[PDB]
RNA sequence: AAACUGGGAGACUUGAGUGCAGAAGAGGAGAGUGGAAUUCCAUGUGUAGCGGUGAAAUGCGUAGAUAUAUGGAGGAACACCAGUGGCGAAGGCGGCUCUCUGGUCUGUAACUGACGCUGAGGCUCGAAAGCGUGGGGAGCAAACAGGAUUAGAUACCCUGGUAGUCCACGCCGUAAACGAUGAGUGCUAAGUGUUGGAGGGUUUCCGCCCUUCAGUGCUGCAGCAAACGCAUUAAGCACUCCGCC
């Protein structure tokens, strides 16, 4: 739901080096945004069960890649954790 | 997906045996061509050709007909299975057919044939039949 | 099924059952009554007599008792 | 039967070109099949939209009979 | 191949069925045969036929039995390997035996493996009990039967390198 | 960036020539005070109607033409404001692309 | 002993995702708006029927019906387009404009480097009918009343008619909820339609020929089936995980 420069605009802060659209840490900090917004929306439009489901998919794709950096980077983990605020 | 190559290569044999072309190629892979060899040398297949360019792959294998273009392989089965293996003991290595068949077997020593095996006197696990 | 399921939950056959159940008894003399005796005959008195007539297509009258 | 819109290269069809519009509706206003006239699946859309769009602004009849 | 019926042959009847057809008023019956054919000596052939009596169709059947033969291959007095003859619901096993052992096998199986010339074998029927299926089955077993001496000319090979 | 849109309102037939040019910078002006930059703004042509609105065959076709950012308060400004008027007819607000 | 399965240190790009450039759509939520028709109301003209059935009757009508002309009021559904067409995980979604929003497809080759598949227990959604609170109520219509028919008719047929069918918010959690066909992945003849793209040629090709992705139908081979039949959208050949007999 982000622009396309408000997208840019966070990946290009959590790059690692130049070119660097991969890397899980800028994959969970876009869908951090849009789960932010969607969960906006939904509190306004809360019979909306059609937008819902896409909610709950990328929740279920963030969680993954979080897995992952954990089971294969435990500094770059507790870093990221840290500076995106959450792990409640 | 895919959770069984050597399954995988087995089928697309006996797919393009009983359809009768003579052509056939597999992504490549250590135990593919082991048992690629295995099948060459005892009399089922043609030939086997490697080429590899940025992936694993490939290998191709040419079948092989009979005189009235009847089919040397007839059958061929996946013993071992990821979900129930089959570890066989030196005295328990079998016979596929009488003889008539031949077994594949993995040991300390190499990925081998079921005579090569029971001459040594070593078992493993149990790749396939071929009959 | 898979042999994952079968080792979560294995098979289980039916339960056969006699067709002479009242034959394998046990006393009401003490406490109650045991099943473990299993016999070949049991013995008893006879609390009437009489006659009964058959199912379909037969006809008769058949001679019985009911016994204790 | 060749496709109109696909004569001209036409790209857009604004609904207030009353003069292209007249030749897909019937002598009584109805709107034509795209077997009668030959168009498009996609241009069909087009031109439903437009003429539902004119009926509206009072550019063209919903029934003429009076 | 043909093999042609000029050899000496002992039938056998396998089956006979009452088939009726209800028609305008009562009913018709004619009789079905099964039939076996063999030398006992490794040619084996199947017939069916009907007529509205039993010698007539008995022999209508034999007439039909004669037109197919099949080779059954054989390593002294018994069959080379393991086969499964799979035939519409019927599905049969047959395994070597050991020297002087019998046939044990059932009713329609054992007439088609004794009219070819089988002494020594074991069989099961792990599917219907209707004759011709049975019999149909079997012969798609034997049918399979590979001898030693064709494997070793497919393959690049000679025999006492693979057996 | 913005979004581009079209106005097209049909003024009633029987007024002067005065009300009519009051009626368009009025308009004009308050679709500019909500941050809408109006590009265009013209009449078009005095056509007769395929069956009457209120008790009226003929009305004055005129159009406008806007940008905006796709959240501004502006374009329901004309809607709410179109509807209770005494001199224009119908109008179609509508995404220009 | 060291091939395979497990563990440890690495490396790779084909699976999986991301970036960049494009495409189609009754996908969903909110707020306004249009015309056709049915009902009732008001007014003019207007004379004895109208309505209904296999035939009749009940009903409405000389307190001027039906018809016919002009004006108002309210509610619900959206003709033509419209198609073995499109979209959605399913239930489902068709007048028009704006606001907020989910997913899919195609090309490319910046990037990450196996991040994948399936999923008991748990949660979310789920036609119609039904239940609660407060609105709305034109047409249709369980229950019910009256007229018929029959041996009888607590039915089918006719004249009426209440809940309900509609909106907001809660509850319910079931259907022949069906393709009576769980999900993922690879492999195995051909012919012909249509929806959305991408390449090459001839080139007004933008209308034609060829190739190639993803949907959606028809015919048909190997193979399968107890027959019916299925058949690159498998019910074929195979591996993984769940549900069930």
């Amino acid at each position: 739901a982000i622009s396309q420069e408000r997208k840019n605009e966070i990946i290009k802060e959590y790059a690692r080096h130049e070119g660097d659209t991969g890397s899980p840490e800028v994959q969970i900090a876009v869908l951090t945004e849009d789960i932010n917004q969607l969960n906006e929306h939904a509190r306004t439009h809360k019979k909306d069960h059609h937008s819902y489901r896409g909610l709950m998919k990328k929740i279920g794709h963030r969680r993954n890649l979080l897995a992952y950096l954990r089971k294969t980077d435990i500094q770059r983990y507790r870093e990221l954790i840290q500076r995106l605020g959450l792990r409640r | 997906v895919m959770t069984d190559p050597i399954a995988d290569f087995l089928t697309r044999i006996r797919n393009a045996n009983m359809v009768k072309h003579e052509t056939l190629e597999v992504p490549a892979s250590k135990i593919k061509r082991d048992i690629a060899e295995i099948l060459k040398r005892e009399g089922f297949i043609r030939d086997v050709e490697y080429i590899e360019d940025d992936k694993q792959g490939v290998i191709r294998v040419f079948l092989k007909y009979g005189k009235n273009e009847e089919r040397v392989i007839t059958n061929l089965k996946r013993i071992s299975k990821p979900g129930l293996r089959a570890y066989v003991k030196a005295d328990e290595v079998p016979k596929v057919l009488n003889g008539l068949g031949i077994a594949i077997i993995s040991t300390s020593e190499g990925v081998i044939t079921d005579k090569e095996a029971r001459a040594k006197n070593i078992g493993g696990e149990v790749i396939a039949y071929v009959w | 099924p898979t042999i994952n399921q079968l080792v979560r939950k294995p098979r289980k056959s039916k339960v056969e059952k006699s067709d002479s159940p009242a034959l394998n008894k046990g006393y009401n003399s003490f406490k109650k009554t045991q099943t473990n005796v299993n016999s070949p005959q049991k013995r008893g008195v006879c609390t009437r007599v009489g006659t009964m007539t058959p199912k379909k297509p037969n006809s008769a009258l058949r001679k019985y008792a009911r016994v204790r | 039967k060749v496709d109109y819109i696909a004569a001209n290269h036409i790209e857009y069809i604004d609904y207030k070109d009353t003069e292209l519009l007249k030749r897909f509706i019937s002598e009584r206003g109805k709107i034509l099949p795209r077997r009668v006239t030959g168009t498009g699946a996609k241009n069909q859309r087009k031109l439903t939209i437009a003429i539902k769009r004119a009926r509206i602004m009072g550019l063209l009849p919903f029934v003429s009979d009076e | 191949y043909i093999d042609p019926k000029h050899l000496e042959l002992e039938d056998r009847v396998v089956a006979i069925n009452r088939v009726t057809k209800v028609v305008k008023g009562g009913r018709r019956l004619r009789f079905a045969a099964l039939v076996v054919v063999g030398d006992k000596n490794g040619h084996v052939g199947f017939g069916t036929g009907k007529a509205q009596e039993v010698p007539e169709a008995i022999r209508k059947a034999i007439e039909d039995a004669k037109k197919n033969l099949v080779e059954v291959p054989m390593v002294g007095s018994t069959i080379p390997h393991e086969v499964i003859g799979v035939f519409g619901g019927g599905r049969i096993l047959m395994k070597p035996a050991v020297e002087g052992s019998g046939v044990a096998a059932g009713g329609p199986v054992r007439a088609v493996l004794e009219l070819a010339g089988v002494a020594d074998i074991t069989s099961k029927s792990l599917g219907s009990n209707t004759p011709i299926n049975v019999v149909r089955a079997t012969v798609e077993g034997l049918k399979q039967l590979k001898r030693a001496e064709e494997v070793a000319a497919l393959r690049g090979k000679s025999v006492e390198e693979i057996i | 960036q913005d979004t581009k849109y079209e106005i097209m309102y049909i003024i009633r037939p029987n007024i002067d020539e005065e009300a009519k040019t009051a009626l368009v910078e009025r308009f004009d002006t308050i679709l500019k005070d909500n941050g809408a930059e109006v590009i265009e703004s013209k009449d078009w042509e005095k056509r007769r109607l395929a069956y009457e609105m209120n008790g009226f065959r003929e009305g004055i076709y005129h159009i406008v033409n806007v940008t905006s950012p796709s959240t501004a308060g502006a374009i329901n400004e004309f809607d709410r404001l179109a509807k209770i008027n005494d001199d224009i007819i119908r109008h179609m607000i509508v995404k220009v692309e």
